[PDB]
C-alpha cells in the first residue's frame, strides 16, 4: 500500500512561487518513475512531468521553462518548485508513481493563482 | 380401478438356452447376396434368457398366480412369447412406473393397439380381465385395470394388432425387440407357428422392423400384461385359468456387438455371426466370410501432501488493479487452487481457457501459476488472447502465440469509474517496436515522430507515450470498465506446487491399475525399482516416449511403471 | 448537343468467320521459345463473328444510314475494324447507358484518346460530326453529339490516338480486345495493314497489351461511335457518305478457353491451339506439344402428396411458453414445412444453423422435426448452441456436438414481462451431475449443498432447484426474455413426413437425369427393377457405397437406378 | 561496516582453455544408457576462460591485493575455484550492485549457507575477515564487510554449506553454474579432488543441480566474495596472506549449444559433443552417434518513377477559402499523396485522424479522397471531431459517428483577417433542424422565430440565416481565424486511385541480395542480361515458373536473376 | 476566374433613381443566386436583396417598394434599378454569387444621395 504524501500548493497571487513535495512511504520496488499531473475542473489528466529516478527528464510544453523537479535520493522525495505563475497553469496535482509493480497516485493539492 | 393380487413370493429365477436368436434388420437398406458387418445392440448367441411362465401352480393347495415381476431394462429387451390363448397382451416401461416420472403403456386388444406415454399411477399387479360374450365367443371383452390414473399425455398410437387372435396344440413363438436408443423406442418383431418344443426352437429367424416411437423418455423397468380368464373374486379350485401356465413367455437382454449377417438373394437375413461368440466367430468376423490386453482394476490419485490455501481471492476480489501499462504480476504457488468458485460463479462477463479445458481446472496440478491483473475498456477484452494484434496486444501486454491459461474479466462500472472520470489509468498509443509475450515496458520516453529529436521536452511531433483511460458511469459499455486477471498456468517436469483439490488415495501395488502422479494420468502396473535417482530427480524416462519410473509425492519411493499391457 | 437520326429498321444479322483471331497476350511475362497453357477468356478458334457495315445503303431509295446497334457485352469483346477513312471514333460502355448509372466514354479525334467516366445521357444516336476545313485539309475536325450531359465524373485519360490517321486501296486491320475484370477495364490492341481481304484475313497476329483503367464499373452493353461526314440536315443523293460504308466493323463475343501459346526466342506469341476446338487439338494441348459424359437433360423431382401445413404457428406464435425445465417440444410430421416464413421474417434475433445451410432447408425432406419452445435470458442464448458450457448449456439443456438443426430466437419484452415481475419462469443453479443431451429434468428435490441430508427440506446448505427470473419492461437487454425455438431436423433412411414445399414433377424412363426421391438427390438413369423390397425397406445398396435401386414413393414399383457416364 | 581497500589497478586480463567442463543435467529425469540431445545454455568445448588469482603479487615492493573485479553475467556463468584454504566464500550477483536495485548474496560460512535477496549497499571491496580462536583453530570466525544497509529483504534461504570445509597440496576443484531463466536463479555445483594441475583439469565431470531459487530481479553483473587471513590495517611484508595467491577461480559464459550427451547404465551423464566445435562434431551430432546458403546482404527495394502529385498545394496552400456553408468538397484520385509532407510540416495546429493512425497514411492506398477547405474561430476548429456537437456540429458541418479521416487545422491571422474586419465568412446560427450526412445547405430562407410567417422578409421574429464574423488581426486566439481541411479518405472493395509515394533505393548488381521489383520479392544474385524483352512485360519466365529475368521500373535494363548459390 | 462587373452608381440628388449592373464570367453553373449587399462607413454587411435561378425576389424590409431586380438570361446578368432615393440609402454596395461554392463578390459601387 504505497502512500503519497503531497504538500505545498495554496493560493498565490500572479508571479508567485510554491514548493510542493510527493514522498512514497511505500514499496517502491527497485527503480521507480515520480511523476506529476495536472488537472483542471473540466479537462482531462494533464502530466506535468514523469522524471525517472535515474534520468529521461520528460518535460512537457505546457508551462516550459517556469517548474523544475528536484529529486532527493536520501528519502527518495520529489519536490516541484513552481515558479512564474498564471491563471491558465492553476489546477490540481497528482503526484505519479510508476513502481516496478503498478502505479499509484497522490490524494491531491489544490494551487489557484489569479488577481 | 386396479385390483390388488396376491404376493409374488419371490420366485427363483429359471433360464434357458437362446440358440441363435434375436436378429433383427438393423437398417431398411435392401442388401443381396452380401455379408454385411453391423456393429449395434444384439441379444448375444446361445445366452442364457431367463424364462417365466404366464400362470405359475406352486402352492401345495394348487394356488394360481400371475408371474408378472418388474424387469429391468438395460440397453433394449428382446422379449419372446410361446402362446396359444392370448393371456399376453401388452407390455409398461419407465423408471419408477408411477406418476413422478413419465411411463410407454403398449396393450392389444382384439381389435387394435394403444400405445400411450402419461404419467401412469400404475398398480402392483396390472394387468387385463377378459370375458367372453355370452353368445358370440368370437372377439373377448377386455376390461383394462392397468393404472389408476393418467396425466400428462404426450404421444397416442394406434395401428394393427401387433399380436394376432389365437383363438389345440398349436402354439405360437412370437419374437420381439425392443430397444430406447436417441429417445426413440424401436419395435421389431416376428411371429412364426412352433410344433412340439417347449422351449426356444432351434433355427434361425429374422426380426422384421414393426415401429420407431418418438417416446423422447427414460426407461429403466418393464412389466408384462397378462390377460386373466378367472376371476380373483372367486379363485376356482382348478381349470378355471388356462391349462395352469402352458404358455409363458422369454426375457434377454440386448449387448453391444458386432453380428456379421448374410443377406440371400432376395434380401433376407438368412443367417449371422456373433463375432465375440467362439474363435471360429472371431476368424469368421475377420476374414468376412462364412466358410488381448488386461484391464485396470481401479483408479488410484496420488498427490503431495499440502495443505496450503491460495490467496486467489485477494487477487480477484481486490481494491485497486494496475494500469494496461505495468500490469500488477503476482506469482501463486504452494497452495491448492479451487477453480469451481471461479469458473462457477457467473460474475465474469468473459472467461476463455486456452491449452486446457475450464473444466479440468480442478483436476490438473501445476508448476506456478501467474495472475496478471489490470483494467480495460470493453473493445479491447477481445484483444486480450494469443495470436492478435492491437494496440494493446502490440504495446501493451502481448500473449504469446503458444499461451496456456485463462483469461478473465468482468463488469466493473461501480468500482472503478467516477462521474467526473477516472484517469487513473493510462496507456501507450506510441512505441518504437511492438513487445515480446509478457515483457513489460514501463519506459515514460517521449515520442519522436518527427525527425527532431524531442530531448525529453514534447512540443510538436513529440508526445508523451501515456493516454489517460475514460472512465465515467454513463459511458457505453466499449468505453466501460472490465477487470481482467490472465492465469497463467506452467505444466512443466517440476514438482507441481499448486494443486487441485482432489483427494490422494491408497497405493495399490503389483496389479494393473489406472494411476495418477502429480497430474501425470496413466494405466499400468507397478513395481519397486533400485533405480539409482539422485534426491532431485523426480521423473523417470529411460526410452523418452515412456516414463518408466516415478517418484511418488507422498512417500519418496522410487516406483518404475511398467504396462500392464501384455 | 444531340441529332436525333432515323430509325434503324433492325437490319437482320450477318455472321463471318475468325479464323485464328483475337489472342492476346494474357500476362505480362516474358517468356522465350517455350510452350505456354493458358486458361482466360479468349475468343474460340474459328468462331462465328457478326458483322456491321458502318454505312448501310439498303433501302430501294437509297438511304445512308448508319448501323450503329447496341450490342450485348458479355464477358469481354472481340472489336476487329476494317476501315480506311477514321469513320470508327470509339465505344461506350455501360449497364442503362443514361444518368441514372455510371458509363465509359472512349473517343479518338485527331490528336489524342478522351477517357472518361461520367453519368452521361446517351441519346439514341451518338456520332462525331466530322468535317474538313477549308484550305489545308490535313486534319478534320470533329463535334461531338454523343452526350447530351455528363455528372459526376470519376475519371479522366488521355494519351495518344488508339486509332491511326488513315487519310485507295489501303485498308487496315484493327483488332481490339475489350475485357472488364475485377473492376479493371483491359485494352489490347494490335494494327495490322490489309490488302485485298474484304473479312478478317486467315493469319496469326497477337494482341499486346494497351491499357489497364481502374474503371471500377459494371458494364453490360456497349456501342460505337461513327464520324458522320456527310450532313444530317441535307442528305446527298449518293457519294456525300464514304463509298457506301465500304468499311466494316466485326464482333465477337470472348469465352472461357485453355490456349496453347508458343512463344518463340524474342518473346513474340507465334501460334496458339484452341484446346477445345478439334480432337486433334485436344491431343495437342494434352502432349503440350504442337507435333464419356452423358449429361441429365431434365431432372425429375419426386415428393409425397401431402396437403397438411406445419404448425408452426402454434409454437412460434403461442401465447404461453413453458419454463426451461418442463419440456413442451412439438414433434411434427406428415405435414408441408414453410421455412421462408421464419428466415425471411427477420423477427428473430438469433438463426443459429448447424449441418444445415438456412436457405436450403426449403428443399430438404426430413423423417421428422422437434420444435422446443422455451423463454430464456438474452445473455443466455448464446448458451444454446453445441459443444457450449453454462448454466443452461450443462444444467438446464445440454446440445450435443454432432447437431444438425437450427436454433432461432426473438425478443419477447412485449409478451412474456409485466410490471411486477413475471417469477413463473424458473431456473436451477444447482444439480448433482451434468446432463446427457436431450435429458429432461423436472425433479424438484432439495439439492444438499453440504454433508448433511436435507431430507426434503431446505436449511443450513439445503436449497430448492428452482429460482425465479425477475422479468421485467425495464430490464437490460441482458436481462430481457427472449423467446426460442429450437428446430431438430431428423436426417436418417427412413421415409420423410415434413417434406419443404418443393413441387413433385412426372416421371423420365430409361433417360439420364438428375433426379431426388425423399430427399436423396443424385445423377443417373432409372430401369424397371425385379428386386423385392420389404416394406419397411425404402432404398437398396448391394454394394453399400451407391444406392443402386430406390422405391417410388408414388407408385409403389421398385426402380433401380444405373450410373449415367457411359 | 565496510572498509577500503587500494585501488584494483586494473590487471591486464589472462586467459586459459575449458577442456570439455561446464556440462550440467538439463531436464530432471533420469536417462539410462542413452544418448539424448539437448539444446541449452552451455559452455562451449575448449572455450577461453578468463582466470583471476584470488591474491596476486604484481608490484616491485611486494604488495598483496586481491583481484575480485566487478565481472558481467551473459546468460549463465562457469565459475570453477582450484583452492586450498577456502579463501572464496560467496558471490554478490545485481544490476547496480547498490540500493536502488535488487540484490543476491550467497555467503558460505563454516557452518551454514546464507541467501539473502535484498537492495544492500556494497561498498567496492566486499569480503569476509576471516580469523581463527586462539585455542581450537578448527573453525574460522568470520566477520562479514560486505554492504553497509541490508533493508527490504525479499528472500532468505539456509541449508548445508556450499563449499566444503578445506582445512599441503591436496587442492580441489569446485564447479558452479549460475542461470537466471524464468524468474528462477538456477546453480549447479560439483566437487572433485584434483592433484598437480594448475589450470583446469582434462576430463569430464557433470554438474548436479543444488538449488532452484524462485527470484525477479535480474542479474547482468556479479562478483566474488573472499575472505582476508592477513589484515588491513597492518599488511605483513610477505606470507601474512595465504601463499601469494596459487589457488585462482575461472569464469566462463554460457551460450546457447547443442549437445549430445551420454547418459550411461548407471544414469550419470559420462560423455558429451559439442556439435558446434568441430566438422566431426556436426557428423557426430547428425548420425546422433559418438562412433549451406549464402545469406543475403541487405535488402533492395525498386519502384518506379514518382510522377502524379495530389493537389494539396491546391487545397492547403490556396489563396482563398470557401466560407462555412459551400464547402470546397473536392474529390482526389489517380495521383499519388504523400501526407509526409503535410504531417512533418507541422505547420498545422490541430491533426487529429479517426479510424487510421496518422503515422501509417503513406502505406494506405484508398480508393479517393474528398477535401473540404474553409475558415473558421479557434474554439470551433476544436470542434470538429467525430460524435461532437454544437452550432456547427450540428447547423454546418454533419459528421457521422464513424469517419475515417483526417481533420486538420492551421491558424490564418496573417491571411484572413483585414484591419476593418474580413466579413465574407458568414455562420448560421438558426436552422429548422439538425444535418444529415454532408448536407452543404447555401438556402437564404428566413427562419420564422415566432409564429408568424417571414415570407422571405425579416422583420419581428425573422432573422437572416447568415451572420458575419469580425475576423481581425487583434483578435484573441478564441476568435482568430483558422483555415481548416478536412479529408475523408474512402476504403472499399474498389482499386484505389490514391496512394502512398513509395521509396525505391539503390541497385546492387552482381551481389546476393533481397530484391523487391515493383511487388515481386526474392532473394538472389542480380546480372546485367542481353535478353530483348518487349515493351511490356516486366518481368521475365523460365520453362517451369520460377523467374529467371526482371525488368527495373526506374531504368528500362533488364537484370537477370540467379538464384544464390548454395 | 469567376468575375463579378459592377457599375451604375454615384452622386444623385434625393428623389433620384440609377440602375446598378452586376455582371458575371467565369464558371458560374447553371444554379445560381445573385444578390446585393449595403455596407455603410461604420456597419456591416447588409443583405439588401436576392433573386435565385428560380427568378423570385427576396427583399429585406429596409427598402420596401424601393429597390427592384431584373434577371438576363441570355447574358445571365442582374440589373438594381434604384429608385426613390433617401439619405439613409449611402452605402456601397456589392453582389453576391450564391452558386455551389467558393462565393465570389464584385468590388462595388458607391452610392450617394444628399441634399
Ligand atoms: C525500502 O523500504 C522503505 C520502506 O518501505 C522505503 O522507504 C525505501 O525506499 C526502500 N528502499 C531502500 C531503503 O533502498
Ligand atoms: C469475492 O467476493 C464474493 C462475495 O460475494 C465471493 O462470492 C467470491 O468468491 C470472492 N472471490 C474470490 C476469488 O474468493
Ligand atoms: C505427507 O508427505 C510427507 C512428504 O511427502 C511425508 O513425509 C509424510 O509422512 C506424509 N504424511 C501423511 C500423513 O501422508
Ligand atoms: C406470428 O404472427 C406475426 C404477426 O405479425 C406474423 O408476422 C408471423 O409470420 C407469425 N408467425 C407464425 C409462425 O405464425
Ligand atoms: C397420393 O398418395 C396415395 C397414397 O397411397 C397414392 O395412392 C396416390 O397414387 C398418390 N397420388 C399420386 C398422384 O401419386
Ligand atoms: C505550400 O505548402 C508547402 C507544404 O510543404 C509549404 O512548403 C508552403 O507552406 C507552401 N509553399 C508555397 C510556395 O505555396
Ligand atoms: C526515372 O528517373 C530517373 C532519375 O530521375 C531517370 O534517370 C530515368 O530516366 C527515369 N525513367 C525514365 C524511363 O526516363
Amino acid at each position: 500500500q504505497v502512500q503519497l504524501q503531497e504538500s505545498g500548493g495554496g493560493l498565490v497571487q500572479a508571479g508567485g512561487s510554491l514548493r510542493l513535495s510527493c514522498a512514497a512511504s511505500g514499496s517502491i520496488f527497485s527503480p521507480n518513475t515520480m511523476g506529476w499531473f495536472r488537472q483542471a475542473l473540466g479537462k482531462q489528466r494533464e502530466m506535468v512531468a514523469v522524471i525517472s529516478s535515474i534520468a529521461s527528464t520528460q518535460y512537457a510544453n505546457f508551462v516550459k521553462g517556469r517548474f523544475t523537479i528536484t529529486r532527493d535520493n536520501t528519502k527518495n522525495t520529489v519536490h516541484l518548485q513552481m515558479n512564474s505563475l498564471i491563471p491558465e497553469d492553476t489546477a490540481v496535482y497528482y503526484c505519479y508513481a510508476v513502481d516496478k509493480s503498478q502505479d499509484y497516485w497522490g490524494q491531491g493539492t489544490q494551487v489557484t493563482v489569479s488577481s | 380401478q386396479c385390483v390388488n393380487l396376491t404376493t409374488r413370493t419371490q420366485l427363483p429365477p429359471a433360464y434357458t438356452n437362446s440358440f441363435t436368436r434375436g436378429v433383427y434388420y438393423p437398417d431398411k437398406v435392401f442388401r443381396s447376396s452380401v455379408l454385411h458387418s453391423t456393429q449395434d445392440l444384439f441379444l448375444p448367441f446361445f445366452s442364457n434368457v431367463t424364462w417365466f411362465h404366464a400362470i405359475h401352480v406352486s402352492g401345495t393347495n394348487g394356488t394360481k398366480r400371475f408371474d408378472n415381476p418388474v424387469l429391468p431394462f438395460n440397453d433394449g429387451v428382446y422379449f419372446a412369447s410361446t402362446e396359444k390363448s392370448n393371456i399376453i397382451r401388452g407390455w409398461i416401461f419407465g423408471t419408477t412406473l408411477d406418476s413422478k416420472t413419465q411411463s410407454l403403456l403398449i396393450v392389444n386388444n382384439a381389435t387394435n393397439v394403444v400405445i400411450k406415454v402419461c404419467e401412469f399411477q400404475f398398480c402392483n399387479d396390472p394387468f387385463l380381465g377378459v370375458y367372453y360374450h355370452k353368445n358370440n365367443k368370437s372377439w373377448m371383452e377386455s376390461e383394462f385395470r392397468v393404472y389408476s390414473s393418467a396425466n400428462n399425455c404426450t404421444f397416442e398410437y394406434v395401428s394393427q394388432p401387433f399380436l394376432m387372435d389365437l383363438e389345440g396344440n398349436f402354439k405360437n413363438l412370437r419374437e420381439f425387440v425392443f430397444k430406447n436408443i436417441d429417445g426413440y423406442f424401436k419395435i421389431y418383431s416376428k411371429h412364426t407357428p412352433i410344433n412340439l418344443v417347449r422351449d426356444l426352437p432351434q433355427g434361425f429367424s429374422a426380426l422384421e422392423p414393426l415401429v420407431d416411437l418418438p417416446i423422447g423418455i427414460n426407461i429403466t423397468r418393464f412389466q408384462t400384461l397378462l390377460a386373466l380368464h378367472r376371476s380373483y373374486l372367486t379363485p376356482g379350485d382348478s381349470s378355471s385359468g388356462w391349462t395352469a401356465g402352458a404358455a409363458a413367455y422369454y426375457v434377454g437382454y440386448l449387448q453391444p456387438r458386432t453380428f456379421l449377417l448374410k443377406y440371400n438373394e432376395n434380401g433376407t437375413i438368412t443367417d449371422a455371426v456373433d463375432c465375440a461368440l467362439d474363435p471360429l466367430s472371431e476368424t469368421k468376423c475377420t476374414l468376412k466370410s462364412f466358410t488381448f490386453r488386461v484391464q485396470p482394476t481401479e483408479s488410484i490419485v496420488r498427490f503431495p501432501n499440502i495443505t496450503n490455501l491460495c490467496p486467489f481471492g485477494e487477487v480477484f476480489n481486490a481494491t485497486r488493479f494496475a494500469s494496461v501499462y505495468a500490469w500488477n504480476r503476482k506469482r501463486i504457488s504452494n497452495c491448492v487452487a479451487d477453480y469451481s468458485v471461479l469458473y462457477n460463479s457467473a460474475s465474469f462477463s468473459t472467461f476463455k481457457c486456452y491449452g486446457v479445458s475450464p473444466t479440468k481446472l480442478n483436476d490438473l496440478c501445476f508448476t506456478n501459476v501467474y495472475a496478471d491483473s489490470f483494467v480495460i475498456r470493453g473493445d479491447e477484452v477481445r484483444q486480450i488472447a494469443p495470436g492478435q494484434t492491437g494496440k494493446i496486444a502490440d504495446y501493451n501486454y502481448k500473449l504469446p502465440d503458444d499461451f496456456t491459461g485463462c483469461v478473465i474479466a468482468w463488469n466493473s462500472n461501480n468500482l472503478d469509474s467516477k462521474v467526473g472520470g477516472n484517469y487513473n489509468y493510462l496507456y501507450r498509443l506510441f512505441r518504437k517496436s511492438n513487445l515480446k509475450p509478457f515483457e513489460r515496458d514501463i519506459s515514460t520516453e517521449i515520442y519522436q515522430a518527427g525527425s527532431t529529436p524531442c530531448n525529453g521536452v514534447e512540443g510538436f511531433n513529440c508526445y508523451f507515450p501515456l493516454q489517460s483511460y475514460g472512465f465515467q458511469p454513463t459511458n457505453g459499455v466499449g468505453y466501460q470498465p472490465y477487470r481482467v486477471v490472465v492465469l497463467s498456468f506452467e505444466l512443466l517436469h517440476a514438482p507441481a506446487t499448486v494443486c487441485g483439490p482432489k483427494k490422494s488415495t491408497n497405493l495399490v501395488k503389483n496389479k494393473c491399475v489406472n494411476f495418477n502422479f502429480n497430474g501425470l494420468t496413466g494405466t499400468g502396473v507397478l513395481t519397486e525399482s533400485n533405480k539409482k535417482f539422485l534426491p532431485f530427480q523426480q521423473f523417470g524416462r529411460d526410452i523418452a516416449d515412456t516414463t518408466d519410473a516415478v517418484r511418488d509425492p507422498q512417500t519418496l519411493e522410487i516406483l518404475d511403471i511398467t504396462p500392464c499391457s501384455f
